[PDB]
RNA sequence: AGCAGAGUGGCGCAGCGGAAGCGUGCUGGGCCCAUAACCCAGAGGUCGAUGGAUCGAAACCAUCCUCUGCUACCA
């Protein structure tokens, strides 16, 4: 299954497929294939098995040696050991977030259900690069600090440039946790020092305490392509949710409720929403059958919903509770909030632009990323430490946790501040 | 032309074949670039310098110099930009000169 | 031999010919819309406009539609004209030309076995069989092909008048081989947008009831093209008997799914 | 993968139940003192496979495969 969710976030032009296939062995893929204008801009999924030969390096199935195929310029070979079967240490899960700035709201959502991260830095561009800081700050807000910085694209980048970049990032982030996070330079054109990464992810990132006894909550981020094959139609025996569970052991045959709900017919107001109920058909993770779905892992829960809800990616950031979950489904919400004194996620080579953003004004639409949900809503009252927001689609608030608040600076929204629900 | 008449009052002809000066001092081989009207015409020299070529008496309406092809050009004693056409060759003659290795081996026909 | 019910054409009728020579005064041509009798076309009555080329108009080895302007009944001079021709007449004549060819090929199998040492053999077969098939149904626009097509799908037509031997197998084979496979363009149009989870089994009950009052063992063709769209090609007759199968079945699927939760497309 | 088209005999488009169909091009001839326009003349040949009726099948009708067009998903 899975034990931890390590995320693979990283700004434009570092190469995703080479690094993702080295760590998991499962390609990051999605709609439009095709391939990728550059690096994956979709929310990729992948799981993997991490075993040892009693060595800090992680074998392949063929554990005698491993000859790469990253480049035919030279032969990159590494040796994990010699063969006689290897001991299974754990089953790991990844969360490949978008690597592009416009997709920030999606990157936030996907990130918010991980248990650790890997900041994929690229040495090609600017030293205190916008997105590195954006990522790091969001991570410390959500409730994580289990980060391993990875210098992923320094294959042709000289050692002065690459040294200056790690220095400037680590010096800018002087108020964000990063001093207890290692910085592992690797090759992505010769897959070198990959074996030492395997030592790091088992060290810096154990399994955090998971609450089995507590009531099941599944947070779905990705829909399912079911169905439409054959034989026997139409619509499906139904619809599969790619979600991570962050609380409770969800057992097979259990009934689960999707709690933001669907709005009642001919509503004259903003109420009333009614949750949808679906019975769990199957609990699939990796490529191995399971009867349970332990928390701390990203699992494909097939449920008895019908094709229309899964025919496109429409279940991004929905909260699912088993069953008749107590969590309130607000339509208008009381945010406590604070703002950054800089505009995060933007800063280029020349002061233009990135400074203090002006105070929020009422009746402006802002993206409130609450939980893994992403709703848009307008601010109806605006006091400094008390704003009232009215949301277009209702938000199930599992706990008052955190929020991330963004404002439409130009073409798309950009992160301005965070806070906590009251 | 396509036959016609009045084209015999005057000296048929032809090139009984024949042969073969060069270059001389300021008197060298060029290739037709364009094909202006009025009378004059363009022609880049084979050395690398461009120049604008000019027709010469007799050769006026007695010999047509279609576009593209080698041609013999005198250079004006003092003038750079404008130069003076001489003595054209034949396309066969030009490929024999190329095979000999006397003009530069760069232009195709 | 003759391809047509009458031996000689009438006046103002649309016919077909095949050019075998080109004349100075027009075109002398053989018929293949009747006997191989001679008919003369004239140069004046071919067009109402100029004529530069001449072999990019009429040439040898071409079927050309034309109108019989006059006929000498006794002499056998079939005067002809191409001046009055419309494309609608060409469609009507090409069909009759093609249909006579296939019908005479059916009435050639008969002559393969019987005494045909003389050319008049086919003429003997043609007059006695063809006329009673087509004359009864010429006034409604049918050829002898309609009579034979009716016989294969209900055999009483060719048993109502003298039935030949060995003919019947080849007759059946050629009718059933060429005029089939044989066909239903019945497709169901069904739209559904469920909020149900019991929809998967609900649809199964609805699918198997596409035709009411049939056995549980009825074979049908289910098709899934998209998630809301359920296409059922219902029981394949001719699409004039499965009309009730198409129409009322659509009501079943849309009704069965509304009972288990929410509103749907009607 | 649902629907559509095709699987050269110079080119390009692919026409129908009679073995190149249309448009075009190339090459040659004719007309003219000449050119254009105009008029004629061409060319080794199951046209992806497996079958049936047939005198015969790119073309009459099927069973398969592949490439593409539109729609669009399993992967």
């Amino acid at each position: 299954q899975a034990t931890i969710n390590i995320g693979t976030i990283g700004h434009v032009a570092h190469g995703k497929s080479t690094v993702v296939k080295a760590i998991s062995g499962v390609h990051t893929v999605r709609f439009k294939n095709e391939l990728e204008r550059n690096i994956t801009i979709k929310l990729g999924y992948a799981n993997a098995k991490i075993y040892k030969l009693d060595d800090p390096s992680c074998p392949r199935p063929e554990c005698y040696r491993s000859c790469g195929s990253s480049t035919p310029d030279e032969f990159p070979t590494d040796i994990p050991g010699t063969k006689g079967n290897f001991k299974l240490v754990r089953h790991v899960s990844f969360v490949d977030c978008p690597g592009h700035d416009i997709l920030m709201a999606t990157m936030l959502n996907g990130a918010a259900v991980m248990d650790a991260a890997l900041l994929l830095i690229a040495g090609n561009e600017s030293c205190p690069q916008p997105q590195t800081s954006e990522h790091l700050a969001a991570i410390e807000i959500m409730k994580l600090k289990h980060i391993l910085i990875l210098q992923n694209k320094i294959d042709l980048v000289k050692e002065s440039q690459a040294k200056e970049q790690y220095e400037q990032i680590l010096a800018f982030v002087q108020g964000t946790v990063a001093e207890g996070a290692p910085i592992i330079p690797i090759s992505a054109q010769l897959k070198y020092n990959i074996e030492v990464v395997c030592e790091y992810i088992v060290k810096k990132i154990p399994v955090p305490p998971r609450d089995f006894t507590s009531e099941p909550r599944l947070i779905v981020i990705r829909s399912f392509d079911v169905n439409k094959p054959g034989c026997e139609v139409d619509d499906l025996k139904g619809g599969v949710a790619g979600g991570s569970i962050l609380k409770g052991v969800l057992k097979v045959g259990q009934e689960i409720e999707v709690r933001p709900g669907i709005v009642s017919k001919d509503s004259e107001g903003k109420l009333m929403c009614k949750p949808i109920f679906s019975k769990i058909v199957s609990l699939f993770a990796e490529h191995n059958d399971l009867q349970y779905a332990a928390p701390g892992g990203l699992i494909g829960v097939g449920t008895k919903i019908d094709p229309t809800l899964c025919r496109a990616d429409r279940m991004v950031g929905q909260v699912l509770g088993a069953v008749g979950a107590l969590p309130e489904i607000f339509t208008e919400l009381e945010i406590s909030y604070f703002l950054l004194r800089r505009l995060l996620g933007v800063r280029t080579e020349g002061d233009k632009k990135a400074a203090k953003v002006q105070k929020l004004s009422k009746n402006e639409v802002l993206m409130v990323n609450i939980g893994s949900l992403s709703t848009g809503g307008r601010v109806s009252a605006v006091k400094a430490d008390l704003g009232k927001i009215v949301l277009t689609n209702p938000v199930c608030t599992e706990v008052g946790e955190k929020i991330a608040l963004s404002r439409r600076v130009e073409k798309h929204w950009r992160l301005i501040g965070w806070g906590q629900i009251r | 032309k396509g036959g016609k008449n009045r084209r015999r009052g005057k000296n048929e002809n032809e090139s009984e074949k024949r042969e073969l000066v060069f270059k001389e001092d300021g008197q060298e081989y060029a290739q037709v670039i364009k094909m202006l009207g009025n009378g004059r015409l363009e022609a880049m020299c084979f050395d690398g310098v461009k120049r604008l070529c000019h027709i010469r008496g007799k050769l006026r309406k007695k010999v047509w110099i279609n576009t593209s092809d080698i041609i013999l050009v005198g250079l004006r004693d003092y003038q750079d930009n404008k130069a003076d056409v001489i003595l054209k060759y034949n396309a066969d003659e030009a490929r024999s000169l190329k095979a000999y290795g006397e003009l530069p081996e760069h232009a195709k026909i | 031999c003759r391809f047509y019910q009458h031996k000689f054409p009438e006046v103002e009728d649309v016919v077909m010919v095949n050019v075998r020579s080109i004349a100075e005064m027009g075109a002398y041509v053989s018929l293949l819309e009747y006997n191989n009798i001679e008919g003369m076309i004239l140069l004046s009555e071919l067009s109402r406009r100029r004529i530069r080329s001449i072999n990019k108009l009429i040439r040898i080895g071409r079927n050309e539609c034309v109108v019989v302007i006059r006929v000498d009944k006794e002499k056998g001079y079939i005067d002809l004209s191409k001046r009055r021709v419309s494309p609608e007449e060409a469609i009507k004549c090409e069909d009759k030309f093609t249909k006579s060819k296939t019908v005479y090929s059916i009435l050639r199998h008969v002559a393969e076995v019987l005494e045909y040492t003389k050319d008049e053999q086919l003429e003997s077969l043609f007059q006695r069989t063809a006329w009673v098939f087509d004359d009864k149904y010429k006034r409604p626009g049918y050829g002898a092909y309609d009579a034979f097509k009716h016989a294969v799908s209900d055999p009483s037509i060719l048993d109502s008048l003298d039935l030949n031997e060995d003919e019947r197998e080849v007759l059946i084979n050629n009718i059933n081989r060429r005029l089939t496979p044989q066909a239903v363009k019945i497709r169901a149009d069904i739209e559904v947008a469920c909020y149900g989870y019991e929809g998967i089994d609900a649809v199964k009950e609805a699918l198997r009831a596409g035709l009411n009052c049939s056995t549980e063992t009825m074979p049908i063709k289910i098709n899934l093209i998209a998630p809301p769209r359920y296409v059922m090609t219902t029981t394949t007759l001719e699409r004039t008997e499965g009309l009730s199968v198409l129409n009322q079945a659509m009501a079943v699927i849309k009704e069965k799914i509304e009972e288990k939760r929410g509103v749907f497309n009607v």
